[PDB]
């Protein structure tokens, strides 16, 4: 199938007309980043020749 | 099989034709003794960067 981006919103738009929240929810969002590799060394004598 | 290591006995049990065993990335980590046929463990000889 051709694949759908998101729903479609036409937004509530006047000149005059505002949307204010009239309440809240916290939210924890958890984030996950790499910092290091593996560590590696190789002996290229020994890997090259055994 | 020509090679140098520190050969110990194992719990490996081979089937009573094979010879050799190998591990992951095809290097040799055990062999079946050809004149009483327990089945050594093979390690390399210790080594490491100075
Ligand atoms: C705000 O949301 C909470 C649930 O997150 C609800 O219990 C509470 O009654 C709401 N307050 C108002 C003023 O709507
Ligand atoms: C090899 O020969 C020795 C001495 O005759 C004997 O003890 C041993 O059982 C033999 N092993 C095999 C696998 O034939």
């Amino acid at each position: 199938y051709t694949m759908s981006l998101g729903v479609e919103n036409s937004v509530a738009y006047s000149n005059n007309s505002i949307a204010i929240p009239t309440n809240f929810t916290i939210s924890v969002t958890t984030e996950i980043l790499p910092v290091s590799m593996t560590k590696t060394s190789v002996d290229c004598t020994m890997y090259i020749c055994g | 099989l020509t090679g140098t290591g520190v050969l110990t006995e194992s719990n490996k049990k081979f089937l009573p034709f094979q010879q050799f065993g190998r591990d992951i990335a095809d290097t040799t980590d055990a062999v079946r003794d050809p004149q009483t046929l327990e089945i050594l463990d093979i390690t390399p000889c210790s080594f490491g960067g100075v």
